[PDB]
């Protein structure tokens, strides 16, 4: 570009509007453990 | 009151602004600490003059420092010593920790409350920095071998040779052959 | 950035790194402290960190910048706001170059193709 | 380490609140042009992404982007200039992207503390601390060395 | 050799402006008595700093003053499990050993921070783009060679590093590049000269009024016979409009031991 | 000179970088490269220690 | 929820308020969406100005020095002297038995010899302290004065002409930029996405493979 | 993982000494000059330097900022603003950074 | 009693006539409230710190007088003055070189004390909030003259850059928007005249010099 | 990273009660 | 089915497995695969549970 | 296999994972223990798991395998045999199939090519 060069592969647009529905996924601060006493 | 706080720039041109308020000279030969020192330092003279009131009961004044003490336990938190520290809130100024900005290590612990990932360690760079020996002197009473050989020792010119990183002295490190008779814990 | 009044709090918590700050809903009750009158309709009270700044401006508007705005619930307002909006601009940006660190990215652990699993 | 210890200490809390406008934390820039975006003019809309450019670098706590190292506009020192310069957040966001793909490590995010503690270094703690262990010295004395009786 | 003093000097042309938090009447008589004889009182404490002398934060009683901790959830618990709600609480209450521990940084933002690699390791790479420059890419091996050998490994992975995620970053804002510079159904054939000439204040509730009925005097006037032919007319247009609906959908999350789709919520339950 | 040349094994955390998996979905797709055995690692000169 | 005041704005919450009904507040939201990756991209389209401007480079050899900042220790100054003075009290408490009784000739003799020799290291440090300050302030007030002098060209280049231009561009443009309905929809904002396109049109090619091209003295975020 | 865990590159030789553990030797260690040899060694250099290293400095000084700068395009400028329109290539072969 | 305890008298005279005179023996509570804040005498009122000093001090100097009160060493030479054979005479002045010695017990009390403590590893820790630092934090460290010389470059080129700024801006305002819209601007961009709208040309909103 | 840390695909709802803490 | 599709976060260590920059010097080049972002996790049939 | 005598103690220690083991020399000093006489060649003890071999073959041939075998200088020396030839086996392997889990190769932890780091 400006005096510098950033390989990088070529660049597919279409991914800009690839389809990607959400999906659930929820953390629990304070759960199970493996074993127990 | 947005304006308000404006009125000393409108009077004033960018370069005297800067060097009002920016541009100030150096000069740090003064004890900005001595606010501390008077405040706090105040409640040990203060005690001086209280310790003679003329309360006849002695449990009249066992009631007086109790409310002096709150009055100090408000900022020094813990009673029994060699437990905790005092806390004060104090302002921000372009002086705060003004002689330790060259140092790296000072402004991390500061600044910086790291996120521990899943690889529970701590960063690499972090590691690598502190495998990088400091230096420790040689003068050492504590190991009564060096008590007696040092005693004879001959203190020779160390002639700079433009470096920062002279090692003169033994290292701070447990493995080398001069400091691992002190135990790094 | 938040096209919502409200979000999901797991898609803003880490899954692979300790979660040590949530990013909460407004807080409601700071809106109660305020001792004199004012107007204020619900319909505003849910979008990120705006609460907190019309708080600040009604709180500034009874109250100036000196010796009156320095009470408690007028400060805790306005640094609650400016607080508010720096954490959510990190978050915004997390979220923009940052989407595999979160709960609920498909990145965060990714689920392999069937061409690779040998069948 | 070992070294010497106090019986009592005091720590200092440089907070950063950015509430009060007593001290140098006091944000100018962020409170003068938040309020200049709340009356209709027609730059309204420029202020706010001025704002939103001027959060993006205080994200950037960098080497090259911060206050313990006195970097033009990042440290208190130079907080006003914002005032007159506000065009400069992209000069900045640029200067920190170029030494750190060249000179620096990987862009970590971290928690930022506000609360700057700072051990006080008084004159009067050490005399506290004499007059505790000379009360331990004199009951050592008191108990052995007392041949009064 | 005067002192320097900081701009929050000018403002209140003071160092001992005692400003107290709490609004008690003892408190607040007590610091405009104080005020008053700050310049003579030997009990004085600073609380705007200078050049020559630090000063005190803002003061709470006796004790000092330091705004509530930004809301978060995050809790640590000990003996039973106390559900802590940072927002059902004004103040947040004091941290007990045996019910709770909050989470660090009481005051603290997000942020993001580098480290600075070794200074050896730097001026290989300013030796390299030095030599890039000057003698070409293909004349730079012995000084590429000294950047894998004298850099530490740490070095050359965050080096590796970098350039994904300024890879990663530079698709993320051409993706946004291609979404914002996309023509919609709606401006297609439109180019700068079918634009309006006006500013943002003509949006505004000035010239442009906005979705409600009481934002300025429009609807007044309007009595209750007005209102029940307007009921007629809007019904009008539905015998028209509601011959049409949209069919209802099969539900993607109707079984329970299946990882629901996130999809919008309804509006009201 | 051994301590410069003294590092702690595995690094970093993976897990905390950019991913292949993601880049081929924002449109780059990475390539594979191979490890440089023949590098050996040296300290610099003294006034760098 | 990054750009805040920037999307508070685009809503018009500085001179209205939202309706108070989810549905159609709900839509007014999302009519931004595009709005906001336009000002986004624009933002990302700030032209390079020399880094050695307003700040030095710390990686010049110049900086190798690794340099403590020089203090006084005024407490330490303060205590050793209080310290001292209580051995004068000590004296002066006992100063009968010091100066009469001969078995104590030896400390009336040599306890002023004493004191100022640890006067002598109070004050010798104090002084030194004191010389070492002001060696360090005059020089970075010297040696500030020659670096800048040495690159106030840097201030003549045309770069710093072509950063103000684009500046000033973006607040002309977004001074045009105007809500133009308010059906709570992205068409509401219709002429405005014109206006920014031609922004961004004017300093990239979209008819490229990657219009936003990267480089070091780039916008990232 | 056991937490004091170090790889080095370079040998090591670890006493074999009750009670403590250390780095008594490091195989193949050459004594170079002493302190003293190398500050003779060097005044030597900085002597000449003092007498015939010091015509033409300030052009070769100018020459040596212009290269610490970022950018080629702001080398140039330096070059042809403060060196008096000197030449980039030509500079380099000075300072000795060209093959 | 003290001079001090005597001072408080004369100031709490008038609030001694209000607490003995009336409240100590008006009834009931305010009688109890008044007996029990009496003034007068100190009951207890002994300060211990002063006696620990007072005997700490006697019995030290005690031991000054005969650590200081030896024989010369000087004068057992000769073997002329009550001393022939003293085969320890030269420990006579150890024990007075470790009297005067004990001068300094408080002025070099503590590592502070004793040398320049910010050239110090704990001084280290006590800045940073008496926080544990990796052992070589004191050599890991970024110039001191970098941090102030930078902090007063910047603000001499930003004066200038002030100045600088303003010329643009003036030869900007004077400039056709096709100008303004093509120069500095990428090649492949085709200008298209926008509506004139009215816009000021104002260097800073706020009203600012 | 905490030890007590699941991550649940399904929905689920946590009791509001004192001193428990269950689905 | 909760604590069957109750997974923990981060997997196993990417560390402990085949690296890419070894099969490249052992003759094969991998392909670089992308997320699988439209499969949803569910629970068997309740006689596997 | 190794091919020789002697074997580097770094490069069969993992570097990813906790050492919990070492492939350690020939143990002499359980030569010494047999009482009777026996004919060794120092050239033959260095190798791999080859002197606890021999010493087994002598003390099956002075003792048998019934109530004189069974002697706790002989049955140390059957069951080092039985134990180095099968850590020897899962080592060799390991080393044949995972040498990146071993101190000492460059696939440990791989050094990056020059173009991987965008100078
Ligand atoms: C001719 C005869 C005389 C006729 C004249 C009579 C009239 C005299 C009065 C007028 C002239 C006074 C001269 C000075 C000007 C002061 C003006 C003023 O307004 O001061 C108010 C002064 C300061 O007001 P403030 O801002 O609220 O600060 C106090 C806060 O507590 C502070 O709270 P904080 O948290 O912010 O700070 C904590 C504080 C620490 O503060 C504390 O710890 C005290 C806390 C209170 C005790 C705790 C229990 C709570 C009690 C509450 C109830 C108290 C009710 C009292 C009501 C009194 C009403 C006035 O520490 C500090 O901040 C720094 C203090 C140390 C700085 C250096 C001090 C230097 C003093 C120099 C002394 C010089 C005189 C010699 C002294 C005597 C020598 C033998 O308040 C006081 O009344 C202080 C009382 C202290 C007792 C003084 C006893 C000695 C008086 C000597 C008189 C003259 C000599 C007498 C000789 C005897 C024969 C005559
Ligand atoms: C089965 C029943 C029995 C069970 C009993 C219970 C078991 C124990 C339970 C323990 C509970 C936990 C303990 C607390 C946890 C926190 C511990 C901690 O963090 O300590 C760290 C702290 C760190 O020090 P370090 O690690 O040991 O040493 C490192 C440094 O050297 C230290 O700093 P440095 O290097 O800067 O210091 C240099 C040195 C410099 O010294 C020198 O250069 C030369 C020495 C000069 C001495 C001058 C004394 C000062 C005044 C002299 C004035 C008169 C002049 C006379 C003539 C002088 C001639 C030259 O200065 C000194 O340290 C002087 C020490 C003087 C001590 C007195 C000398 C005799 C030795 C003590 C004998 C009595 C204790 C034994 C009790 C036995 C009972 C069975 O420990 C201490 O040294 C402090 C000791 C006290 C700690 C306990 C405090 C507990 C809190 C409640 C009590 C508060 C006191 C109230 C007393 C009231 C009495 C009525
Ligand atoms: C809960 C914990 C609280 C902790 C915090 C509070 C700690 C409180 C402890 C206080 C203990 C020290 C007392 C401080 C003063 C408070 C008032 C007081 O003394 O108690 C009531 C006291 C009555 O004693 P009492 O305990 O109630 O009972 C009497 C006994 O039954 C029989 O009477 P007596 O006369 O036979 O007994 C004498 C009595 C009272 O004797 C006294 O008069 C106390 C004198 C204290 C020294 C004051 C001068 C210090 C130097 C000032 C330098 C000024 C610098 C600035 C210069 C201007 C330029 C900026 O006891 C003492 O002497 C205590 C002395 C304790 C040792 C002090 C020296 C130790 C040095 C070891 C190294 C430590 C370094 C830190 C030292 C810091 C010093 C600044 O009041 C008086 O004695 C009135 C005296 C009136 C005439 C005095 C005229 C002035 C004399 C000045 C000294 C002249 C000598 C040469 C000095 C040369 C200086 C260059
Ligand atoms: C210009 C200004 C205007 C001036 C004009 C006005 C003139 C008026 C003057 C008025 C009064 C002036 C006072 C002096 C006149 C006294 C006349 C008299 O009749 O008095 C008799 C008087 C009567 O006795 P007293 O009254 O019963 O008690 C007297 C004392 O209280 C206690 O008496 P004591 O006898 O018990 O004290 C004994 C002590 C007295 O204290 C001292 O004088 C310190 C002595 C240190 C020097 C020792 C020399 C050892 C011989 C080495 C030979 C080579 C020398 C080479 C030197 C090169 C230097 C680089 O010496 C010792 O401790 C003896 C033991 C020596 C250590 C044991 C081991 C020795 C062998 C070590 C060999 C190591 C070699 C290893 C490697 C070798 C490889 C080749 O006795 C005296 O001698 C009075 C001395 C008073 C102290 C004076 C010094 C004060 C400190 C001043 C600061 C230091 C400056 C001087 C430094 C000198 C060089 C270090
Ligand atoms: C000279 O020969 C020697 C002796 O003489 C024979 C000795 O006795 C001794 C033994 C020494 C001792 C027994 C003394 C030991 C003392 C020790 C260990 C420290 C004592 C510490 C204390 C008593 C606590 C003091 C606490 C403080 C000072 C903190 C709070 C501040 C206070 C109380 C003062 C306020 C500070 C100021 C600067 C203001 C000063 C105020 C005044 C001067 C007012 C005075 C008022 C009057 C009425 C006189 C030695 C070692 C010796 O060498
Ligand atoms: C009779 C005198 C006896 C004194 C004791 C004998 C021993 C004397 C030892 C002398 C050692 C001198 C070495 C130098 C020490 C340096 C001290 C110091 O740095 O103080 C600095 C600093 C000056 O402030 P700056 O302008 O910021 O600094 C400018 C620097 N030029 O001084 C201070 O800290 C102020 C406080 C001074 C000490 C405490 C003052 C109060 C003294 C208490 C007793 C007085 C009681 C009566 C007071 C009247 C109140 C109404």
């Amino acid at each position: 570009y400006e005096d510098f060069v950033f390989t990088t592969p070529y660049f597919q647009p279409e991914s800009t509007f690839k389809s990607v529905p959400k999906l659930f996924s929820d953390i629990l601060l304070g759960g199970v453990e493996w074993v127990y006493t | 009151d947005f304006a308000e706080l404006l009125r000393p720039l409108r009077s004033l041109s960018f370069n005297q602004v800067v060097d009002r308020y920016v541009l100030i000279p150096p000069n740090h030969t003064f004890y900005r600490n001595w606010t501390y020192e008077k405040f706090l330092g105040g409640f040990g003279l203060s005690y001086l003059i209280l310790r003679e009131l003329p309360l006849r009961n002695f449990y009249a004044r066992v009631f007086v420092m109790y409310a002096f003490a709150a009055k100090v336990l408000d900022h020094l938190g813990n009673p029994f010593p060699f437990s905790g520290h005092g806390q004060i809130v104090a302002a921000a100024d372009r002086w705060n920790h003004w002689d330790v900005r060259c140092y790296d290590n000072v402004m991390k612990a500061l600044k910086y409350i790291r996120i521990p990932t899943v690889q529970n360690n701590i960063p690499e760079a972090t590691r690598w920095y502190g495998r990088q020996p400091g230096h420790l002197l040689r003068a050492d009473t504590y190991w009564i071998p060096n008590l007696v050989s040092q005693r004879f020792a001959k203190h020779q010119p160390a002639h700079w040779d433009g470096t920062q990183n002279m090692p003169i002295f033994r290292l701070a490190d447990p493995k080398h052959k001069d400091s691992y008779m002190v135990q790094f814990r | 950035t938040i096209f919502a009044e409200t979000w999901e709090a797991s898609e803003y918590q880490y899954r692979n790194k300790a979660n040590l700050k949530t990013l909460p809903v407004n807080h409601l009750g700071k809106l109660a402290e305020l001792k004199f009158d004012f107007v204020e309709y619900k319909a505003h009270q849910l979008i990120a960190c705006h609460l907190y700044e019309r708080m600040t401006i009604h709180c500034m508007n009874q109250y100036g910048l000196f010796k009156d705005f320095y009470r408690p619930e007028c400060l805790d307002a306005q640094y609650y706001f400016k607080t508010c909006v720096e954490l959510n601009a990190a978050y915004g940006i997390q979220k923009k170059f940052f989407p595999e660190h979160f709960v609920g990215s498909p990145y965060a652990r990714p689920v392999p193709q069937f061409q690779q699993l040998g069948l | 380490t070992s070294e010497s210890v106090l019986a009592y200490d005091y720590k200092l809390w440089y907070l950063w609140s950015g509430v009060s406008n007593l001290d140098e934390s006091f944000d100018m820039f962020f409170n003068q042009y938040w309020a200049l975006s709340l009356s209709t003019s027609v730059f309204q809309l420029f202020y706010a992404v001025i704002l939103d450019r001027y959060l993006s670098v205080l994200f950037q706590n960098t080497p090259y982007t911060n206050d313990w190292f006195r970097m033009m506009l990042h440290s208190k020192e130079t907080a006003l200039i914002w005032l007159y310069h506000p065009e400069l957040s992209w000069h900045i966001n640029g200067l920190n992207q170029f030494f750190t793909y060249f000179y620096g490590g990987i862009l970590e995010f971290v928690y930022f503390d506000k609360s700057n503690p700072d051990m006080c270094i008084l004159v009067h703690t050490l005399w506290i601390h004499l007059l505790i262990l000379f009360l331990i010295f004199t009951g050592f004395v008191t108990i052995l060395f007392s041949f009064y009786g | 050799k005067a002192p320097g003093q900081i701009y929050a000097y000018d403002i209140h042309n003071t160092h001992y402006p005692y400003v107290n938090i709490k609004q008690d009447s003892q408190t607040q008589l007590l610091a405009s008595f104080r005020r008053s004889i700050a310049s003579i009182n030997p009990f004085s404490y600073r609380q705007v700093p200078s050049q020559d002398r630090a000063a005190f934060g803002l003061r709470w009683g006796n004790a000092w003053y330091a705004p509530n901790p930004y809301p978060n959830g995050i809790h640590f618990d000990r003996v039973f499990p106390t559900h802590y709600d940072p927002l059902a609480e004004t103040n947040r209450t004091k941290a007990n050993l045996q019910l709770i521990k909050y989470a660090p940084g009481n005051y603290s933002t997000l942020v993001v921070t580098s480290e600075k690699l070794p200074r050896p390791c730097i001026r290989t790479i300013q030796n390299y783009r030095r030599c890039q420059m000057v003698n070409g890419t293909e004349k730079c091996n012995s000084e590429a060679q000294d950047i894998l050998a004298i850099c530490p490994n740490w070095a050359l992975d965050h080096m590796k590093e970098k350039v994904r995620f300024y890879t990663k970053a530079l698709a993320i804002n051409n993706q946004t590049y291609i979404r914002a510079m996309q023509v919609e159904e709606y401006n297609q054939g439109r180019t700068v000269a079918d634009v309006a000439p006006k500013t943002w204040i003509h949006g505004t509730r000035q010239h442009l009024r906005p979705d409600t009925m009481w934002a300025d005097d429009r609807y007044t006037n309007i009595t209750q016979t007005e209102i029940n032919e307007a009921i007629k007319r809007v019904e009008a247009r539905k015998a028209r409009e509601h011959e049409k609906k949209p069919v209802e959908q099969a539900n993607v999350n109707a079984n329970t031991g299946e990882q629901p789709v996130r999809v919008e919520k309804s509006l009201y339950p | 000179r051994m301590r410069y040349l003294t590092e702690d094994p595995a690094g970093d955390d993976p897990l905390q970088k950019t991913k292949d998996e993601h880049l081929v979905d924002l449109g780059f797709i990475p390539k594979v490269f191979g490890a440089n055995v023949e590098v050996r690692k040296r300290a610099p000169h003294d006034k760098y220690l | 929820m990054d750009n805040y005041f920037t999307a508070i704005t685009l809503l018009g919450l500085r001179d209205q308020n939202l309706p108070p009904f989810k549905d159609a507040r709900l839509q007014r939201y999302k009519s931004i969406k595009k709005m906001i990756d336009l000002i986004e991209t624009t933002t990302k389209l700030a032209p390079p100005m020399p880094v050695e401007l307003f700040m030095l480079n710390p990686t010049d050899p110049e900086w190798d020095d690794d340099m403590t900042y020089p203090t006084i220790t005024h407490a330490t100054a303060l205590y050793k002297s209080s310290a001292l003075a209580g051995n004068l009290f000590l004296y002066a408490y006992n100063y009968n038995n010091f100066t009469a009784n001969i078995r104590l000739r030896t400390m009336r003799y040599l306890f002023p010899v004493v004191s100022l020799a640890i006067f002598g290291n109070i004050y010798w440090d104090y002084r030194s302290q004191l010389v070492k300050v002001n060696l360090f302030d005059e020089y970075i007030q010297a040696r500030a004065q020659e670096l800048v002098k040495q690159n106030e060209y840097l201030l003549e280049h045309e770069d710093v002409k072509r950063y103000v231009w684009w500046y000033e561009d973006l607040k002309e443009t977004l001074a045009r930029v105007h809500r133009q309905a308010n059906n709570h929809k992205a068409c509401d904002f219709k002429d405005s996405e014109i206006i920014l396109q031609d922004f961004i049109r004017r300093y990239t090619n979209p008819k490229d493979n990657l219009p936003i091209k990267f480089h070091p003295q780039g916008q990232t975020f | 993982m056991q937490n004091t865990t170090n790889i080095v590159h370079v040998p090591v030789h670890m006493g074999h000494t009750h009670y403590f553990d250390y780095i008594d030797s490091f195989p193949k260690l050459k004594e170079g000059p002493t302190l003293e040899e190398n500050h003779i060694t060097n005044q030597k250099i900085l002597r000449e330097q003092l007498i015939s290293g010091q015509q033409g400095l300030e052009q070769n000084l100018c020459l040596r900022n212009c290269f610490k700068l970022s950018q080629k395009r702001y080398i140039e400028f330096c070059l042809d603003r403060k060196c008096g329109g000197a030449d980039f290539q030509r500079a380099a072969t000075i300072l000795g950074y060209t093959k | 009693m003290n001079p001090i305890q005597k001072a408080w008298l004369k100031i709490l005279e008038p609030v001694s006539y209000v607490i003995n005179e009336k409240m100590a023996k008006r009834t009931g509570i305010i009688g109890k409230l008044g007996r029990f804040f009496a003034i007068g005498p100190r009951e207890y009122g002994v300060h211990p710190i002063n006696r620990m000093f007072i005997f700490m001090n006697r019995k030290y100097m005690a031991f000054q007088a005969v650590a200081l009160h030896r024989y010369s060493f000087v004068k057992s030479l000769t073997h002329n003055g009550f001393h022939m054979l003293r085969v320890f005479r030269h420990f006579a002045f150890v024990l007075p070189a470790t009297v005067l010695a004990g001068l300094g017990l408080f002025v070099y009390w503590g590592d502070d004390n004793k040398c320049y403590s910010p050239d110090r590893f704990p001084y280290l820790k006590k800045r940073a909030g008496d926080m544990a630092l990796p052992l070589n934090s004191l050599n890991q460290r970024t110039s001191a003259h970098y941090i102030e010389i930078n902090a007063i470059y910047g603000a001499e080129m930003m004066k200038r850059y002030h100045k600088v700024w303003e010329n643009i801006i003036e030869e900007r305002s004077k400039a056709t928007d096709q100008e303004k819209k093509t120069r500095y601007a990428h090649p492949s961009y085709q200008y298209s005249p926008l509506p004139v709208v009215s816009i000021p040309n104002v260097l800073n909103p706020l009203n600012l010099q």
